[PDB]
RNA sequence: UUUCUAAUUUUUAUAUAUUGAAGUAAUAUGUAUUGAAUUGAAUAUUAAAAAUACAAAUUUAAUUUGUAAUUAAUAAAUCU
């Protein structure tokens, strides 16, 4: 069938076979507008105001850039990863040289609107400003392929971020 | 009761105060889905309506983080858990819903040729979700305050749910005074499109 | 990898609500042999005067009469097919129910109303959730066999334990 | 194909359309009669 | 017990103000750090 | 680019010109009272040689058989002939000077029918007394 | 926050004498009144880790004279 | 058919002690006088080095 | 005259005059 | 002079870095670091036409 | 598309500036502390101490000097 016996929601694994489930292309389509806002608990978080498909390598290159522009001892970046992953070039004639093994391996997320990505969470009484915050994320936002805006602590008040 | 035929939803007295649509709040009786409710009676957020709980129940305060707050359900609270439910039923209905359209769009700018009216959102609220409101509360975005909605694809616009202060309703909904109704304008030829 | 056959159409061969002869297949159900294994549960279980064919799970009525689907009050996914034998009993009411509601004199809280059944049961039996949710102790489910010989209980039924309402 | 924009006069004479329909359905919600 | 839509519901056609370049400081505060809209490629929204 | 061709009473219009406020004022008139003198003034409107019945009863047809009040020739309107607007062809011209009344079985329907009137541009009606107009037999 | 430990103690009785040789207007020895001058040297101390006793601690300087009351 | 509709008001429409914080960093228009601020010309503030050093 | 008119009440129906403003061949088979 | 792709990216790096209307294009011109910190908004060439650059 | 005629859908639709705000003054916990060859608001990290307002810079091997001192500048008023 289709999703069950998940591997902790990263990707679904076939019930009668440990193979990955190999879903449809437009499964889990991000082209909703997510109704549920995110209750971020970091001081600032980077939510995705639009939708798209973002790799893990695009999200890891962004962390390596956010982790440069951030004061070390004070704030510890927090990157969320519980979201579900999705496959790539999977099909057989649709792969190159019958190497379906080396094309599906990439795992990209289908982010809807308003999913938090990172967190400049605090480890002290040190504080942040939106100017002090957007300045950090302005490095990584140039890698995350979709549009994203930073949001302050607590419930994103999506009346304003949009 | 049978393993085949199970109640699709069951009655529930909430002890805690869950945010989600299936959620409730302190002490109201709600028929929430079975699978969800069954991981509440284990979780402790809910308890099946025994005759005892129908008078009082020890609800929860995040202040001391334990089931101390006794919320007695006299006929007065049962006039409070109604207006507070009837309110956040309009909330969780428009916020969960994704109201569709079919419109005509000759031209290139992907522009709906007869753009939308705040009449034409309360009309697709009452049509699809039966949510009956005043179209004087629907505030549009800044891009569509001038020309109406006017563009295909996903538009959203804010619906103002005014009367939520004597219900003591905050932190159990995303925004006390608004809600994002989420349009979508699926262009269609004269066959299925109106206006 | 392989091929596949086309999924046949397993749908109604009458109009629900309208009269019905016995030689009509009321519904040709998927004997949902998941893939030709031997265990399935049909969508529309048989009802009054309707008898299910064992092999292909197709419901054939047993007596000519008007037909209807009774969605279970507990779970609206599990339906029966009722055939009530008297065709005049419903026609001579429909012709009224649809003549009254034309003059605006019929009430919409009728049991047969589709959207009211959720509330209808609750006006009469207010705790029916608890009457089906109640779990029975294995003592009362097998009432004292001596009460059967002493004749107190008319006849012990130990397997009929599930409330199908 | 839909290449150049709908001329403005057309959009305007199509805003008269929805304001025709918005004037039909004002007729199709009148009472069936009038107590006179 | 009256709610007037008009108090809180404001539908104002606001002029999107230019980032004032004629003054130096108000050009720097106005620098809304979302000018990295350059990631607006209409990229593949359901594939990679 | 609407609101340039059409007014502001376009797109910013809550076309629900039916009942954003009147329903409230309906429950206002419900509160105060209606009594003998409040019918005795209407009695003078029956004393007025010009006979247009003042009060109207929106009650089920079996109810009125039980307590017939039709004596002063008052109007018996089904509460939908009021709501639907089928009654405007028999309704006073002076929308600002006329105050009819509305009798009803239980006072929820009365106010629920008088709000329909105030939706039809009517200004004064205190909207109920099932028992007074019988105690004021006239 | 750089070092993890309060360094050498002090007591307000001592800052009042560091504050006596530190007068901004050495023409007007007390332009800032002395008590106002101390909160300055106290803050500069705390900013160096100098936890003084009268504050920063649960108990003030214990005395063999009398009850805490 | 169910129709969902708001309850009748018993208290103030816009919440006051229930208001969610605004949601945008509340750097007021007066701490960084970015725009929308109007001041009398007699009462011009904060020119401590330009034209408040010689106040009138 | 400030009075709900009093008299034996006749009710009168309505008669719609319908015209066709859009071509029929653009629309569905039900319309 | 690196065309700062939108107008909004323009930033005055130096004290002598100011704005200028170089033929309808808002640009940044600095006497110091003359081309090192110079920025020019993206816009049509100063002398375009209606058939060549739309 | 019988023929003469009449007609309500038109290779005509509105494009972002006014203002290189650059004079107006010695100082004073203080060159904090730490890490540092050195660092004095502008190395590195560290940032909720204060009082008698000006610690996210340029500058210098360091400082001082020297730039800088949170302001009027309403395109909205459709143009037909
Ligand atoms: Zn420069």
């Amino acid at each position: 069938l289709r999703p069950s016996s998940l591997l902790r929601a990263y990707h679904y694994v076939h019930p009668k076979t440990g193979r990955p489930i190999r879903q449809y292309r437009k499964y889990g389509d991000p082209r909703f507008i997510n109704n549920e806002v995110a209750l971020i608990k970091g001081l600032f978080a980077l939510i995705t105001t639009d939708f798209g498909m973002v790799t893990q390598s695009q999200l890891e290159n962004a962390r390596l850039a956010i982790l440069r522009r951030m004061p070390r001892g004070s704030f510890a970046l927090t990157m969320h990863t519980d979201y579900e992953e999705f496959p790539v070039v999977q099909k057989s004639p649709e792969s190159r040289m019958g190497a379906g093994k080396s094309n599906i391996h990439h795992f990209a997320y289908k982010f809807t609107t308003g999913v938090p990505l990172f967190e400049i969470t605090a480890l002290s009484s040190r504080r942040l400003n939106q100017a002090e915050a957007e300045g950090i994320f302005l490095a990584g936002r140039s890698f995350i392929p979709l549009q994203t805006a930073v949001v302050p602590r607590g419930r994103v008040d999506e009346y304003h971020v949009f | 009761m049978a393993p085949e035929l199970q109640l699709e939803y069951i009655p529930i007295i909430f002890t805690r105060t869950i945010l989600g649509p299936q959620g409730g709040f302190a002490g109201e009786e709600r028929l929430i889905k079975r699978e969800v409710a069954q991981k509440y009676m284990s979780e402790g957020n809910a308890v099946t309506p025994s005759a005892e709980f129908h008078q009082g129940v020890w609800c929860y305060n995040p202040d001391s983080e334990q089931y101390d707050r006794f919320v007695e359900r006299n006929a007065e609270f049962l006039d409070f858990a109604a207006r507070k439910r009837q309110w956040l039923d309009v909330y969780w209905r428009v916020n969960t819903g994704y109201l569709l359209f079919g419109r005509q769009s000759w031209g290139q700018g992907w522009l709906l040729n007869c753009p939308l009216r705040k009449k034409d959102i309360a009309q697709k609220l009452w049509e699809q979700y039966k949510v009956r409101v005043d179209p004087r509360l629907i505030e549009f975005r800044e891009k569509d305050r001038r020309t109406g909605i006017q563009d295909l694809g996903h538009n959203w616009c804010w619906l103002y749910l005014p009367g939520a202060e004597e219900l003591a309703i905050d932190r159990e909904v995303y925004d006390n005074k608004r809600v994002k109704v989420r349009m979508h304008i699926r262009k269609m030829s004269s066959y299925g499109a109106l206006y | 990898q392989a091929g596949s056959p086309r999924q046949k159409a397993k749908l109604f061969h009458v109009i629900p609500g309208t009269p019905v002869t016995p030689v009509e297949k009321l519904k040709e159900q998927r004997r949902r042999f998941g893939q030709d294994r031997y265990s399935r549960q049909p969508e529309y279980r048989p009802g009054r005067n309707v008898r299910m064919d064992p092999n292909t799970f197709t419901l054939y009525a047993t007596t000519k009469g008007v037909m209807t689907i009774r969605t279970s009050r507990i779970n609206p996914s599990y339906k029966w097919l009722d055939v009530e034998p008297d065709i005049q009993k419903v026609y001579r009411s429909r012709c009224m129910r649809a003549a009254l509601q034309a003059r605006g004199k019929a009430s919409m809280m009728v049991a047969g109303n589709v959207h009211y059944r959720a509330e209808l049961d609750h006006v009469t039996e207010p705790h029916w959730r608890e009457r089906v949710m109640r779990v029975p102790k294995a003592t009362e489910r097998f009432q004292d066999p001596n009460y059967f010989t002493r004749g107190l209980v008319p006849s012990l039924r130990p397997l009929s334990r599930y409330s199908y309402e | 194909e839909l290449l150049h924009p709908l001329p403005v006069w057309a959009r305007r004479q199509q805003w008269l359309k929805r304001d025709t329909v918005e004037m039909n359905e004002a007729i199709l919600r009148e009472p069936y009669y009038r107590i006179k | 017990a009256t709610y007037d839509p008009a108090a809180f519901v404001s539908d104002d056609i606001k002029k999107d103000v230019r980032r004032p370049f004629w003054s130096r400081r108000r050009w720097a505060l106005s620098d809304n750090f979302m000018v990295p809209m350059s990631p607006k490629p209409k990229n593949t929204i359901k594939d990679e | 680019n609407l609101n340039k061709r059409y007014g502001a009473p376009y797109v910013a219009k809550g076309y629900a010109s039916l009942d954003p406020r009147c329903s409230l004022d309906a429950y206002s008139s419900f509160q105060q009272t209606v009594t003998s003198a409040d019918m005795k003034k209407a009695l003078l409107s029956i004393d007025s040689t010009s006979s247009g019945a003042l009060v109207i009863d929106v009650r089920s047809e079996p109810e009125r058989r039980l307590r017939p009040l039709l004596s002063p020739a008052i109007v018996a309107l089904h509460p939908h002939d009021i709501l639907s607007g089928a009654a405007c062809p028999i309704l006073p011209s002076n929308k600002e000077r006329a105050e009819m009344f509305v009798v009803a079985s239980e006072a929820q329907r009365a106010v629920n029918a008088c709000t329909a009137l105030r939706r039809w541009g009517f200004s004064r009606v205190t909207a109920v007394s099932v028992d007074a107009v019988s105690e004021a037999i006239a | 926050v750089l070092r993890g430990n309060y360094c050498a103690y002090l007591t307000l009785e001592m800052c009042y004498e560091i504050a006596k040789m530190k007068q901004m207007s050495w023409g007007k020895v007390e332009y800032p009144p002395i008590e106002v001058r101390v909160r300055r040297v106290v803050g500069q101390a705390r900013r160096m880790g100098i936890a003084i006793i009268g504050i920063d601690t649960v108990h003030s300087s214990p005395v063999k004279g009398m009850t805490e009351k | 058919e169910r129709y969902y509709a708001l309850p009748h008001l018993r208290g103030p429409s816009m919440p006051v002690q229930l208001a969610q914080p605004s949601g945008k960093y509340p750097s007021g228009k007066f701490t960084q006088m970015m725009e929308d601020v109007a001041i009398h010309p007699l009462q011009k503030p904060d020119a401590r080095y330009k034209h408040n050093m010689y106040p009138a | 005259t400030t009075t709900i008119a009093a008299g034996p009440y006749r009710r009168v129906g309505n008669v719609f005059i319908v015209t066709c403003i859009d071509h029929p061949f653009k629309f569905s088979w039900e319309v | 002079h690196p065309g700062l792709v939108p107008r909004d990216k323009l930033k005055l790096h130096c004290e002598f870095c100011r704005f200028h209307w170089v033929q309808d294009t808002l640009v940044v011109r600095c006497a110091a670091h003359p081309k090192e910190h110079n920025q020019r908004e993206i816009w049509l060439e100063p002398t375009w036409t209606w058939g060549k650059q739309q």
